[PDB]
RNA sequence: GGAGCCUCGGUUGGCCUCGGAUAGCCGGUCCCCCGGGGGUCCGGUGCGGAGAGCCCUUCGUCCCGGGAAACGGGGCGGCCGGAAAGGGGGCCGCCCUCUCGCCCGUCACGCACCGCACGUUCGUGGGGAACCUGGCGCUAAACCAUUCGUAGACGACC
């Protein structure tokens, strides 16, 4: 069973691409592997997209299947998807994986020993936590 | 061109590396498969070729010409002495194939199966097994055996014996006895391994192993011939007399 | 003439070169898809040949501009009429597209008349471009993305980029 | 082409009480409950309605030959329901010309042995399928009836007793001996 | 510094080149699994291939003559050392690094075994595509020990199932020390949400 | 105290396919696999260390039996992340699938 | 169970494992039903109980303070689990060993060899001779010759 639907007005994510790791939004369907998108408010002009550079979210905004850029941007704004994006735990794990990636060598230095100390006090918990089960099995 | 006439071809293929075998004594290529329906016993037997003679029977098959009829039968004798269980080995199944998993031989050998582990029983010191004897009257060793008896019981699959002939009972001149590896077809592994357990170092009677009126087969080494033309080996024409280079 | 790339539509007018006898031929205009103005041109006095006694010898290009989409934000609805040529025998044929732009959809026909029917590019005479209404179009597979409500999922993603972890852990998942 | 959506929706009973994991449908109800595998289909199956009265099957970007399917397990699931509901009843008549087929069933109706075929003394030794039930009728002489749910599995014990007795090297056109398969209904009927 | 590979859901030839381009570069590779390695292609289709390959013997003296491999590991290094030059030293050398296998050998049965996706049924066949196990294609021309190594690896996947289980619980006390320990590693876990670690 | 060299693998020599020019290497570093991602080899010095039977003087060190063959990364190779090697004498044929060291040295960060 | 000499080389942190699905999965709660399974519910799913990952991380030492540890860190005996091509894996006590080990901070020093390459390991590596030193052990067989003839051109074989 099928949850998200290539339709008018979901909000897709943009995979590969000269505007990769941007949103957009699904105004009409042109063909069978090609659709035509626009981002108003993500920098992202409208155009003709194939369907394998996008990610077709969980948000759907609802506008007639050929309106103008200005009223999808009213019903972006309206749905306020930037911040709705935001909030997700898929954009979460999107802004840290490049954070992962801009770490500069002393601040993988300090996650070293952040996470040299932070294992130890782990690990002897659940040691810990095996003795404090092994007396309740007997 | 094609042949004029047709004829079949000249002996069999089936049997073709027709070599000296490696072996003097008939190897068993296959056991019968076992079902642990059946009670546990062994599957093959050892004897030795004696001679030919008659036989007079009635025959009982109907419908015949010779029904309830006397007819002379030639049949073969085979001297089978009862054999003496020395051993048994436990075999693991891997992918492969069948891989020996632990042996295990009898406290005392008899010397006449101790020939076999020599070339020249008459220089040698005969100290096998000698050591490995030692394995019985201390407790730590005893108390190795069952640690590889019980693992028998729980990773073997197929469990052979190993048997040898009495050769001090045939009026034969040698005195080396015959190993043999007999599997034990029969109930589980545990039952199985057990009654060879207690087996140990007795003699089998060939009556334990067959009965009147059975189907056997009797796998054995030809008798040999030496080096033959093709006459004789696969038994083409002889080309007619006029022939130059031989016939 | 070879469809590389996408083509594009062109506006090619000529005329005969003034003789004494005639001042002042009459133009000649046409509608040429190609990769280049170059092939253009020398694809205009192809057709001119065949519907007129010129040629390039006796004939001039007066003007060789490229005509833009009027609308390339709108899905349309394009009806092509071809002239192409099999093995064994030619044909007219009336094809449907659905496009952005009328160079886009006559580039999409030639790879289709390509992957259809064997034809290649320089056995088609592409003769009219005309963008139909949506009630209008015959085809099926181009009248069933005239919904209002059109909705679909993509069942089964191919897995690309599969050459990043050339040598990965977990199998690859196939539905999102 | 590829049409974007080909659907069929299957309307069921309320006697019967349907559910399913994934692509893999059971059939549960009066006569027992019936489970057939689906896995090789490739379809959508979504079982929608509260009271769950309706079972819709769905087929995205399908050509020519996998639109072909989507009835198939229409047809399939149905087949599954009378099952269930009202059984499968094939009823197998014994046509012979001068010898009579005496037929004869062991193991509680499940074994069927067929004797004196053309006069031959070969007996004949067909195993049913698992879940089968033969029957010889009463009120009637040669019949041979069969019972079970799954239709595949009555269709085909039927056709084994039915290629069973065939008639060797001999003019077909004059030798019309055999069982034959001569009625496909059901246990019971409402 | 070993390479094993699973072999289960692998398309034969998609795998064959991706090892075979590996071992030319001194990486040492364990294909295990090798009867789940599918072909495409209907069954039949691939019987006859392989039936077709019987046929192919020394006249003269099949002694001689090409050896067909039966069991699937070693119909699937047959495969690899037609991608190598193994009549030359490079090629010989690099065949003794591969090491196929039918099953998990205990060596290799508790490694977390590598998979490569763009050798992987699932992904390079259309799901309409009919497809041959190369297990069972194995065993009906030739391969006597399917139904052994069957028996074998269904006693390690109850075997790995223990382990798992006990892997669960005993990361589920993982789980259950942070909401213990929240209150002294505070000052960690912001330092490695700062950089994307945990988030 | 620790590893100062990228992982790089003697592929093979620059070839055509019945003729191979043996005073170019094709180096294939772990890691890279794309031209896009290759500049930051470029012009990195690169060596190819064995060890012989006699022994060698050591540049800041006693005899030991090891040596090297010092070469430079020339130019990308390809179009998947290998890279052209020189090296101040033709790398020998039994390298071929061994491992050289691309060192940082010659940095330009 | 100690030091050296030849020789063959490659390497330059580890991942110790569910099964599998792919038009579906993963993890939990078990309120539910039978001897582990089923069902339910709740969470995730461009997998973050993520290989786009995890683990370990070493400049060293000397003092003192703070946080973390006290059950911990390090040592000789038994105990079992392991067989497809089986570990120096885990469990008990042991006399001794430390709040030393990790994370923040104080103090002091460790050829600072004066810009420069094979550095940094796996390494008590494989193989080979010659010495160390003790403890524990161990006292064979094959072949020839001879014989046999179930074998045989000669070897072989019995």
């Amino acid at each position: 069973v099928f949850r998200r639907f290539v339709e008018v007005g979901r909000v897709a994510y943009v995979s590969f691409g000269p505007h990769a790791g941007k949103l957009v939004a699904i105004v009409d369907v042109i063909d069978q592997n090609r659709a035509l998108v626009d981002g108003p408010c993500t920098r992202v002009r409208r155009q003709a997209m194939p369907f394998k550079c996008m990610q077709l979210t969980d948000f759907i905004l609802k506008f007639p299947h050929s309106a103008r850029q200005k009223y999808v941007r009213k019903a972006w704004e309206k749905a306020d998807i930037n911040t709705k994006w935001a909030a997700t735990r898929w954009a979460k794990k999107i802004e840290a994986r490049e954070r992962k990636a801009k770490m500069t060598d002393f601040d993988r230095y300090k996650v070293m020993k952040a996470k040299k100390m932070r294992n130890r006090i782990i690990k002897n918990e659940v040691k810990k936590l095996q003795r404090a089960a092994l007396l309740k099995a007997s | 061109s094609h042949r004029k006439f047709s004829a079949p071809r000249h002996g069999s293929l089936g049997f073709l590396p027709r070599k000296r075998s490696s072996r003097h004594r008939g190897k068993v290529k296959s056991f019968p498969k076992d079902d642990p329906s059946k009670p546990v016993h062994l599957t093959a037997f050892l004897g030795y070729k004696a001679g030919m003679t008659h036989i007079v029977r009635e025959v009982d098959r109907p419908g015949s010409k010779v029904n309830k009829k006397e007819v002379v039968e030639a049949v073969t004798i085979v001297e089978t002495p009862p054999m003496v269980v020395v051993g048994i080995v436990g075999y693991v199944e891997t992918p492969r194939g069948l891989r020996t998993f632990k042996t295990v031989f009898a406290e005392h050998i008899s010397d006449e199966c101790k020939r076999r582990f020599y070339k020249n029983w008459h220089k040698s010191k005969k100290k096998a097994f000698t050591k490995y004897c030692k394995k019985w009257q201390d407790d730590a060793g005893k108390r190795q055996l069952d640690k590889d008896f019980s693992s028998m019981k729980k990773y073997c699959q197929v469990i052979r014996v190993l048997a040898h002939t009495q050769m001090r009972l045939l009026p034969l001149r040698q005195k080396k006895a015959h190993l043999m590896e007999i599997q034990v077809n029969g109930g589980t592994v545990a039952e199985k391994l057990d009654w060879a357990r207690e087996r140990l170092e007795q003699q089998v009677p060939v009556s334990q192993v067959f009965g009147q009126d059975e189907m056997i087969d009797v796998i054995g080494v030809t008798k040999g011939k030496g080096y033959k033309g093709v006459t004789s080996r696969w038994h083409t024409k002889k080309l007619p007399r006029k022939t130059h280079r031989g016939l | 003439m070879k469809a590389s790339g996408t083509l594009r539509e062109y506006k090619v007018v000529g005329r005969c070169l003034p003789t004494p006898k005639c001042r002042t031929p009459p133009l000649y205009r046409m509608r040429i898809f190609a990769p280049n103005h170059v092939v253009a041109k020398s694809r205009f006095w192809y057709f001119v040949s065949q519907l007129k006694k010129m040629k390039k010898s006796s004939g001039e290009i007066v003007y060789c501009g490229q005509v833009f989409e009027k609308s390339p934000l709108r899905v349309k609805n394009f009806g092509i009429w071809l002239r192409y040529d099999s093995r064994s025998g030619t044909h007219n044929m009336y094809r449907e597209y659905r496009d952005l732009t009328t160079a886009g959809a006559v580039t999409q026909c030639y790879r289709d008349m390509g992957a259809r029917h064997r034809a290649r590019a320089h056995s088609i005479q592409i003769m009219k471009v005309e963008e139909i209404a949506a009630s209008k179009c015959r085809r099926p597979a181009v009248k069933q993305f005239h919904d209002s409500k059109i909705k679909f999922p993509l069942p089964h993603r191919v897995l690309r980029r599969q050459h990043k972890p050339r040598f990965t852990t977990k199998r690859p998942n196939t539905f999102f | 082409m590829k049409t974007i959506l080909s659907n069929q929706t299957v309307d069921i009973p309320e006697n019967v009480d349907i559910s399913l994991k994934g692509r893999t449908v059971i059939v549960k109800g009066p006569r027992g409950t019936l489970r057939r595998d689906f896995n090789h289909i490739n379809v959508e199956l979504s079982l929608l309605g509260k009271k769950k009265k309706r079972l819709r099957v769905d087929k995205w970007w399908g050509n020519r030959k996998e639109l072909a399917t989507v009835r198939t397990i229409c047809s399939h699931v149905q087949n599954m329901i009378k099952g269930v509901t009202l059984g499968f009843r094939y009823k197998m008549r014994s046509v012979y010309a001068h010898f009579p087929i005496n037929v004869v069933i062991q193991e509680n109706g499940s074994l069927v042995e067929i004797r004196n075929f053309l006069g031959e003394k070969y007996i004949r030794r067909v195993r049913m399928r698992p879940g089968v039930a033969c029957s010889v009728s009463q009120a009637q002489k040669d019949e041979l009836v069969l019972e079970g749910n799954d239709i595949e599995l009555v269709s085909n014990s039927a056709a084994l007793i039915q290629q069973a007795t065939t008639v060797k090297n001999k003019d077909i056109r004059k030798f019309l001996d055999g069982i034959y398969v001569s009625e496909k209904g059901t246990v019971q009927q409402a | 510094q070993v390479l094993v590979l699973d072999g289960r859901g692998h398309l034969l030839g998609r795998l064959a080149a991706i090892v075979a381009k590996q071992v030319l570069l001194g990486r040492k590779v364990v294909v295990v699994r090798c009867e789940g390695i599918n072909i495409s292609g209907n069954f039949y289709r691939n019987k006859l291939k392989y039936l077709a390959f019987l046929r192919k013997r020394m006249n003269t003296n099949p002694s001689r003559g090409p050896y067909h491999f039966r069991a699937p590991s070693r119909i699937f290094w047959r495969t690899v050392r037609g991608m190598l030059p193994h009549k030359t030293k490079r090629g010989q050398a690099a065949l003794d690094r591969l090491k196929v296998f039918d099953g998990i050998p205990p060596p290799y049965d508790k490694k977390k075994r590598m998979v490569v996706p763009a050798a992987l049924k699932v992904v390079r066949l259309k799901p309409t595509r009919k497809f041959a196990y190369l297990g069972r294609l194995a065993h009906e021309v030739g391969w006597k020990y399917q139904a052994v190594t069957a028996t074998l690896e269904e006693k390690r996947k109850e075997k790995a199932k223990i382990h798992y289980r006990k892997k669960k619980q005993l990361m589920r006390l993982r789980k259950q020390a942070e909401k213990n320990v929240e209150k002294k590693i505070s000052k960690f876990t912001d330092v490695l949400k700062t950089h994307g670690l945990l988030v | 105290s620790g590893r100062l060299w990228c992982k790089a693998i003697f592929a093979g020599y620059k070839r055509g396919l019945r003729n191979q020019r043996e005073h170019t290497a094709l180096l294939k570093i772990e890691g890279v696999y794309a031209r896009d991602e290759t500049e930051f080899y470029l012009g990195k010095r690169c060596a190819y260390v064995y060890k012989a039977k006699n022994n060698t003087v050591t540049p800041g060190g006693k005899p030991n039996k090891t040596r090297v063959i010092w070469g430079k990364v020339t130019r990308a190779h390809g179009n998947s992340g290998m890279v052209r090697a020189k090296f101040r004498s033709n790398l020998p044929a039994k390298a071929i699938g061994h491992r050289i060291r691309v060192m940082l040295y010659p940095s330009r960060i």
